[PDB]
């Protein structure tokens, strides 16, 4: 468990929040566009 | 069919209607496939004969089971799941094209 916690602390998101929110917005707009509303 | 015509907005295209009908048929087929699966599973116990769905498809999948029957709810549910394949912005762009190519 401790080694797992060390790995968790070391790990950082492969996606920076900027790209996360950008892609979320793009994908939501595409889903809505497909929904045609 | 008139109800479906009522529900559909004016952005649908022949591709959209084909996709909708395909999804409805797929839902009916999911119903049929599940019912055949229950047939096979239950018969595996009642007769104790674990006759895989293959043997049913070759010998016990009668014409009626092969027969495809669809219900309004299938098309309606697909319609709720349905999503047009073009943006109203693109429709307006093509309308702009039409305006110059049809009004003169």
């Amino acid at each position: 468990i401790n080694d797992l916690l060390e790995a968790c602390q070391e790990t950082k998101p492969s996606i920076s929040t900027s790209e996360l929110v950008k892609l979320r917005g793009i994908y939501d707009r595409f889903q809505k566009d497909r929904n045609g509303e | 069919l008139i109800e479906l015509a009522k529900l559909c907005p004016f952005n649908y295209t022949g591709a959209d209607f084909y996709a909708l009908c395909s999804d409805a048929m797929l839902n009916a087929m999911s119903r049929i496939a599940r019912m055949v699966e229950k047939k096979v599973s239950q018969h595996n116990e009642l007769t104790g004969e674990n006759i895989s769905t293959r043997r049913w498809f070759d010998k016990i999948a009668t014409k009626e089971d092969t027969k495809v029957v669809v219900k309004m709810e299938d098309f309606l549910k697909a319609q709720e799941q349905l999503t047009p394949s073009v943006s109203r912005a693109e429709l307006n762009h093509y309308e702009a094209v039409r305006a110059n190519f049809e009004g003169a």
